[PDB]
């Protein structure tokens, strides 16, 4: 019954209030985490403790595929260290991230965290294809990041970027008026 | 380490932001922290020191051609660990972006807004004191806001303004409702709409005459202006049919007024009404005559800018046969059937057809 | 244009840098590394108990620009002749020398010694000199912009006599050069490496018998030269080349395409004749132009 | 009459120092709480540059290594199936034989590491008499090394990056009814204790 009246638009429950076309985003991020049906239950207790039982979530997985990853502490795609918190809450519809605050609160843990022991995150290796899914871009745009070294490497499939190096590059070349990263420096 | 009170408020284009911490505990000019700082880059855990700049200019993330990305990174540890209670430092920088317009001129992002240009002034600026000091200088049209009749071009003596050389760029009625506009009030006469919008039209209104009086004449009439602009240009170029005497291709119908109105720069039918009422008075009047306004020469690389493609899933929808073919570079399709399958298959929440006539 | 044969010789003889440990009782011995195994890897560190570590070099400022030193023909003799003569009118030999003589003051030339230091001391010794020693004393926190050198008691005549070095035939001025680094205990010295065609091979020299490192004479050469920041939207000085060539990204400014490089300024030296007979972009070439012919090398094609 | 444990390393993309420390990390982690001193360290794909996959796990009383066995690793690690069990069977008793010892000489030839010892040998001549420099203690200039196969792990009380280094003696059929230690060793205290492979 919670998860019925706060569908049709009714702004009167502390659950929390979206222009209801990014609701339906929301409603399909849950069911592509518990891999099962739109739970209410425990939809209900995980936004009562709403933001502090999420970045426990987040840090509770990101130990997991560092305490058991298969290759070493470096030399390590972004895959197993963020396998499904990354791909599976990009395009909900959009990243307008004020809106969709599933990806404003994830690329907040992705700021705040960047530099610490000793390069840990800054050193996770990216291929060229994740910035077509990320940073809403092209193949051939990249090539033009190449010729003209405003992005500085170290094929679209082979491992070549860097994580500090291009959360960085999105800042500066790659931040648009919808997709700002200035939406959540009040919610830190 | 340790810049005691970071002190600021916000409206500021980040110049003065390191002048305010030039004017503490006694310090000359900005070359001496501005090197430490560099100096601190060159110090423990950093890799991209070497481009952070060294004049009064120049410390705007943009004026390199590759170390813009070296810049924010620059940006990013300085304002951390180099602070008691790190300050709203980052979002102040006047980046670039990888948005356009229509007339092909460069987005700005500064933290949400965007200029019309990246040209506008750069150098010799008028300025205003008892303040610290501002945002929206170095720009065309911003020159009051509030108080009034201060140019302060420095032809008398040295040192009028207190502050002591620093920003103090000084060598030797319509204008303030727009400027209150462009500053962010309530505005009355106008719709309230974002900056992005603001100085993305006013462009639009410097691109189509090629002026503060002019400027508020098409806005006193707002919801007159623009249905009153595209009934007697609609007009024009009718008897200078290509074909033989109608059916005309692209770019002699509306090619002014339909590519220079669109994607300025964000594709929201909520704020930018302009998109909701030129397809209004092109769409209000389907089928007048046969060849009028649907039946028409088209192109698919002219489609793409409403259809948001990449030239590569036009491989998938001609041959399975939703646009019948009546081939990249030929005028070949109409408009009519085009912008129909749009409306079946390429719509969004915000950039939709529920937002236009009727409210 | 470019007639087959022109070549010119250098103006800077830098030459190789040598490693000394001081000990506290002021005694001095050549730095040795060690060697660890084809496969060969090198290592280098400040014995304990070690008070310093000193370098020293020289390098001379000669006048092989004012004419080539093969030439081929009589149209580009009295061009290029006339260039650099009325370069030392118009313009002058002061924002070269000046940037020259500072990455030879502020420690340029110790590449990557210098990070993690605590103080660091210059001591010049030139030559035609009558007067003192000159000193620069803890250069971090006390010299680190062109007008702390000019606070300098010994700044006007240090700038002369390479100004005139430049300016009368058969000219000289030669400068010994002493620097003590005060870097940590146990700390690592980085000098230049061979280069093994295809790791970390020491380039070595033998001093009082033992082996010791020597970071290089073209090494130091490259660092003194470091005064070019006028390639467009310059942000960090480069090394002076014919086409603006830079190394650790594997790009280059300068381009051809640009218009900016040395083959095509070269080409229209008969054009600059006539306004030095304008201070915005005409003078921002001829200071590569000059630092060029104060480099060297073959111009023919 | 030994055990073995033979382990598969199969993914392709692994580390062959970090997952041989890590597996001895989680035997680091026992005999601190069952205090015994009975298993071994017997890699069976050791060769001379960048060693293999498999490494075993031998004893006598021969049940405490399925007891290592289940300690909240590969009860961890199950599912996305890195490594297996084996089946538990007695050594046979001809077989090849080495064995694993820490060398502990490689740790202090490093710059570091002989200033570490300079250091000691300064305060430890406390018995006066002469007044001797540091000038006369150097590492001349050749120090042939071949090769090691070094083992990263980190401290548990406290935060340092050290290393060890145990390299190959296969010959001595007689020493060490099971008198292990820690890590697993052949040096210290006890004898130089062969191993079955």
């Amino acid at each position: 019954c919670t998860v019925s009246n706060w569908l049709a638009g009714h702004e009167s429950k502390p659950l929390p209030n979206l222009p209801k076309s990014y609701r339906w985003g929301l409603v399909h991020w849950w069911m592509g985490i518990k891999d099962s049906e739109f739970d209410h239950f425990s939809f209900v207790q995980f936004f009562s403790n709403w933001p502090r039982s999420f970045h426990s979530i987040i840090e509770d997985e990101v130990e997991f595929n560092l305490e058991h990853a298969v290759v070493s502490t470096s030399e390590l795609r972004l895959k197993d260290l963020l396998g499904r918190l990354f791909f599976g809450s990009i395009r909900l519809p959009e990243r307008n991230l004020q809106h969709n605050i599933i990806l404003g609160e994830l690329l907040c843990y992705l700021e705040n965290r960047l530099w610490q022991d000793k390069g840990l995150i800054a050193n996770l290796k990216m291929n060229a294809l994740e910035a077509t899914v990320m940073l809403n871009c092209s193949l051939d745009q990249i090539a033009s990041m190449v010729e003209q070294r405003i992005l500085k490497p170290n094929d679209v499939t082979d491992y070549l970027f860097h994580f500090g190096d291009i959360f960085c590059l999105w800042l500066a070349e790659f931040q648009s008026d919808e997709f700002n990263r200035s939406f959540y420096v009040s919610r830190w | 380490m340790f810049l005691q009170r970071p002190k600021p408020y916000s409206d500021e284009s980040l110049e003065s932001f390191f002048i305010r911490v030039a004017n503490k505990n006694g310090y000359g000019d900005v070359h001496r922290f501005l090197e430490a700082t560099k100096r601190f880059l060159q110090d423990i855990d950093h890799n991209g020191y070497q481009t952070f700049p060294t004049d009064i200019t120049r410390i705007n993330p943009y004026s390199a051609k590759n170390s813009s990305s070296a810049r924010t990174a620059s940006f990013l540890k300085l304002a951390q660990l180099t602070f008691n209670e790190p300050p709203e430092l980052l979002g102040l920088a006047i980046n670039r972006t990888n948005m356009k317009y229509s007339p092909s001129t460069s987005a700005v992002v500064r933290g949400a807004e965007v200029f019309p240009r990246s040209l506008l002034r750069t150098h010799s600026i008028p300025c205003c004191p008892l303040c610290l000091r501002e945002n929206g200088y170095a720009s065309y049209l911003w020159h009051f806001q509030g108080y009034e009749y201060c140019h302060s071009h420095n032809v008398p003596l040295i040192t009028t303004c207190s502050c002591g050389k620093e920003f103090d760029y000084r060598v030797s009625e319509a204008a303030c409702t727009v400027s209150n506009w462009l500053a962010g009030h309530e505005s009355k006469p106008l719709p309230n709409l974002p900056k992005s919008y603001r100085w993305g039209l006013v462009h639009w209104w410097m691109g189509i005459k090629d002026d503060h009086f002019s400027f508020v004449q098409f806005f006193s009439n707002w919801p007159r202006s623009f249905h009153s602009i595209i009934e007697d240009e609609v007009e024009f170029n009718l008897e200078h049919a290509v074909v033989s005497t109608s059916e005309l291709r692209l770019k002699d119908l509306l090619g002014r007024l339909f590519f220079g109105s669109i994607r300025l720069p964000e594709r929201n039918l909520q704020h930018n009404i302009i998109l909701g009422e030129l397809l209004c008075y092109l769409e209000n009047r389907l089928w007048q005559d046969k060849g009028l306004i649907a039946n028409l020469k088209m192109n698919a690389l002219e489609a793409t800018v409403m259809l948001n493609c990449s030239l590569d899933q036009i491989a998938s929808m001609v041959e399975q046969r939703i646009l019948k073919p009546n081939d990249v570079t030929d005028y070949l399709f109409h408009f009519g059937d085009i912008f129909c399958l749009w409306l079946a298959e390429f719509q969004s929440d915000e950039f939709n057809r529920s937002f236009y006539v009727s409210r | 244009k470019l007639p087959t044969n022109l070549a010119y010789e250098r103006s800077i003889d830098p030459s190789d840098v040598c490693f000394f440990v001081v000990w506290p009782d002021d005694r001095k011995t050549p730095l040795t590394y060690n060697s660890r195994t084809p496969h060969q890897v090198d290592f280098c560190h400040v014995p304990y108990g070690a008070s310093h570590i000193e370098c020293s070099f020289s390098v001379s400022f000669s006048s092989e620009l004012r004419q080539p030193y093969k030439c081929n023909s009589s149209k580009v003799k009295q061009t290029l002749v006339q260039l650099v003569e009325l370069y030392e009118t118009k313009i002058g030999w002061t924002e070269l020398a000046t940037r020259y003589l500072m990455n030879i003051c502020n420690g340029k030339w110790l590449w990557k010694n210098t990070r993690k230091a605590y103080c660091w001391n210059i001591v010049l010794t030139p030559w035609p000199w009558n007067g003192e020693k000159v000193g620069f004393e803890d250069i971090r926190t006390n010299y680190t912009s062109r007008q702390d050198f000019k606070n300098n008691k010994n700044w006007s005549a240090i700038v002369e006599m390479i100004k005139t070095a430049f300016s009368s035939t058969d000219g000289l001025a030669i400068f010994e050069v002493r620097a003590t680094l005060h870097l940590p205990t146990n700390a690592m010295v980085r000098p230049s490496q061979v280069f093994t065609e295809k790791s970390r091979v020491f380039q070595s020299t033998t001093i009082d018998g033992e082996r010791s490192p020597i970071l290089g004479a073209f090494k130091t050469g490259a660092a003194i030269a470091t005064i070019d920041d006028w390639y467009p939207e310059a942000t960090e000085p480069l090394r002076v080349g014919r086409f603006g060539v830079h190394r650790e990204d594997v790009t280059c400014y300068r381009h051809p395409s640009t218009g900016k490089d040395f083959f095509s300024i070269l080409q229209q030296a008969e054009h600059y004749i006539e306004v030095l007979s304008p201070a915005q972009e005409t003078i921002n070439d001829m200071h590569f132009l000059m630092a060029n012919l104060i480099k060297g090398g073959m111009f023919q094609h | 009459k030994w055990y073995y444990k033979t382990i598969t390393f199969l993914p392709e993309l692994c580390n062959n120092e970090s997952l041989a420390a890590k597996c001895l990390r989680v035997l680091h982690g026992f005999n601190y709480q069952y205090e015994t001193r009975n298993i071994g360290v017997s890699f069976p794909l050791w060769c001379d540059a960048t060693v293999g996959k498999k490494i075993s796990f031998v004893s006598k009383n021969k049940i405490e290594l399925d007891l290592l066995l289940k300690q909240h690793y590969f009860v961890q690690m199950e599912q996305l199936q890195y490594f297996h069990i084996s089946n538990t069977v007695l050594v046979p008793e001809d077989c090849t034989y080495v064995s694993f010892r820490r060398c502990q000489s490689i740790d202090k030839l490093t710059a570091a590491g002989l200033a570490r010892k300079i250091r000691r040998l300064e305060k430890r001549a406390l018995s006066r008499g002469e007044q001797f420099d540091p000038s006369s203690f150097a590492q001349k200039e050749h120090t042939a090394i071949a090769h090691y196969h070094s083992l990263g792990e980190s401290s548990k009380q406290t935060n340092r990056n050290f290393r060890l280094n145990i390299r190959m003696l296969s010959e001595q059929p007689r020493e060490g009814n099971s008198i292990f230690s820690s890590y697993g060793l052949s040096n210290s205290e006890n004898s130089f204790q062969p191993v079955p492979l």
